């Protein structure tokens, strides 16, 4: 369950 | 000076259904009668709402009561008009034609005040439009209390835009409306529950064709509803992150299908499907459209769509490579559920089955939708 | 031997939703495809559910599956026919025009049998007359765990009637039909659940005009509804009480007024009440009743209702010496929601406002009340 | 809150 590019937090 | 009045019951129930969706002072309603109008103002830890609804101001005054006592009562009375009197005794008198209540009031002074914004940007758009925003952000807000900034929605205003945008990093959703004056960008992150009773104001009947003012400072937003509603809400302090990198800038490949046989397939589909692996796959070609699942120790499913350039049973998907993705059925559903339109869009930026995907509606251009797909 | 059938979705449908409401076991349903029908098998703790609807029987067999995962899917199937295969690998294969579902099955060998009855009496009632006798009881069974024997409905023939009858210590409600032929005396206690369940059933459109089965023993309860379902129940090992105590004899007065202006008026007046102190107050004389209560903290109200003769407005009470009397207003309630008719009776044992109060309803003459009052 | 004449139980 991959996550959006958010940086951090993906 | 004792506040006395007539009002139209239907009209009251409304407003009293406004004050029970805000919520020991929480537990009141505050009534106040003056110049030709009725008051209500309810309040939590984080909002504050007044409304003022016309009615037949027969003596100016101050009362507050039970919000749940009073809405209790007032929808179960059958009379097209109540009178309410407030009485010596600090006791409230409600009078329909064959019954009475008398409820016990609590001191006006004990009721809080509303505080005050210091705007940083103001302006006004249709309570329709605000509503759309709102109805295509408020699913894909983070419940994760730990994620304190993701536990809203972002209003902003960028360039000319007004826009709502919510993420729970599986998903993305944005929605805009234009705004025609130059306005300076801002930004504030409106608290779930805020967004929600801000919601149900503009859907109401009353206001849905109208018009809401939108004030915004580093502390606080402020709407004014259609003149006569206005809400007061606390904001989520932290920076939301900045999204834009999250939105595919090209595609390889489009899926537009009917976004109705869509959905209601996803959804049988995903029936089979387990809390461990909430998962359903998407196999494109130009030729057929296949949506299955699997569940561990339940079974599998699959459907079957082939293309279609009618409009009530449309699927194309114009690239000779095929495609199999993986969603969270729910996060599909979420999004195809929050426009009404004949068709929607899935653009693919590359082969893999791993970044993400834009989703659009025709006749829609301004929301778009980012989901991340799961390994299938 | 595999299982192959064709159903009509909507039959099946319905015969799931009887079987979701009985429920490692327990969470399956067994399927039989024999002669012409689909026998659906469900099980619990205290009740057995079989139902046999006619489907096209292609190859006959058993199965036994998730219940609940045959039911989710079935529910959102548009096809108004599903083909159900029962495939080598012990899976179940659902079958649309466009979809497929294959659930994992397991051994039919693993599914309890039903028990059997060696019935002390057995007779026939209409499903209609069935329905009425457990709506007008089944509101006033103990919920108290400790009175065992009163947490179910009472099931007797008593001379030529078949009565059902349930009581809280607070309430009493007895209702019946007559049975033609000779039938000796039995009872038993159903359980609320089976109640509730058996019901469900009897008010199925399918059944409602026709007839249902009734075979008693001192173990057991066995329904046959219209010949095509049946429910097999445990019993409340107990004695029920001896209500005929209970039921007043005479009366000094009465009132008789419209059942919904009464419901509608004990209502709203009742929403001032707190949990502490859940009482209404009749004061009741022959010009007016005067319906008011009070809540601790919150305030009173009251009601006016004047003598009328028309049916719509009713309200006599031919006495010249007036009545105060109060009673919990949700146990009235219960009363009057569960007859439909125009007007009910309320009939006063003695001046004392501590004597049990019988309610009865015009045009209904198989239905008997009795609720104690409180003091007000 | 008295209760019908159930013996025992009231």
């Amino acid at each position: 369950v991959p996550t959006l590019p958010l940086v951090p937090x993906g | 000076h004792m506040l006395k009045l007539i009002v139209e019951t239907k009209t009251l129930v409304q407003s009293l259904g406004f004050a029970r969706s805000v919520v020991p002072e929480y537990a009141n309603i505050k009534l106040s009668a003056k110049d030709g109008n009725l008051e209500l103002s309810s309040t939590n830890m984080d909002l504050y709402l007044s409304q003022k609804i016309a009615v037949q101001v027969l003596s100016e005054g101050e009362i507050t009561v039970s919000t749940q006592t009073l809405s209790d009562i007032v929808r179960k009375l059958p009379d097209s008009e109540l009178t309410l009197t407030e009485l010596d005794i600090m006791k409230l008198e409600i009078k329909g034609q064959n019954c009475q209540f008398n409820l016990f009031t609590l001191p006006v002074s004990s009721f809080p005040a509303m505080d005050s914004i210091k705007p940083e940007v103001s302006f006004k758009i249709s309570c329709a439009d605000f509503a759309k925003i709102i109805e295509s952000t408020k699913f894909s807000i983070s419940l994760d209390e730990t994620r304190y900034n993701l536990n809203g929605i972002y209003l902003h205003i960028k360039d000319k835009e007004f826009f709502a945008a919510s993420t729970d990093g599986h998903r993305l959703s944005i929605s805009w409306i234009t705004l025609e004056e130059k306005i300076k960008n801002f930004g504030v992150i409106l608290p779930q529950k805020s967004a929600e009773e801000i919601l149900k104001i503009v859907k109401d009947l009353k206001n849905i064709h109208e018009d809401i003012e939108i004030l915004l400072s580093s502390n606080k937003i402020k709407f004014i509803c259609n003149e006569n509603t206005i809400l007061l809400s606390k904001l989520i302090d932290g920076t939301f992150p900045d999204y834009s990198a999250f939105i595919p800038k090209s595609s390889i490949s489009k899926l537009v299908i009917n976004r109705k046989i869509f959905a209601d397939s996803i959804e049988r589909i995903a029936i089979i499907t387990v809390e461990k692996f909430r998962a359903i796959k998407l196999s494109l070609s130009r030729k057929t459209l296949e949506i299955s699942a699997v569940g561990e120790a339940r079974g599998n499913a699959k459907e079957i769509i082939t293309a279609s350039q009618d409009k009530e049973s449309f699927y194309e998907y114009n690239c000779d490579e095929s495609l199999v993705i993986g969603f969270n059925p729910q996060y599909l559903e979420d999004v195809l559920k929050a426009v009404k339109s004949n068709l929607v869009e899935l653009y693919f930026s590359d082969i893999s089955a791993s970044a993400p995907v834009l989703i659009k509606f025709p006749q829609n251009p301004k929301d778009i939708f980012v989901i991340m797909p799961v390994k299938v």
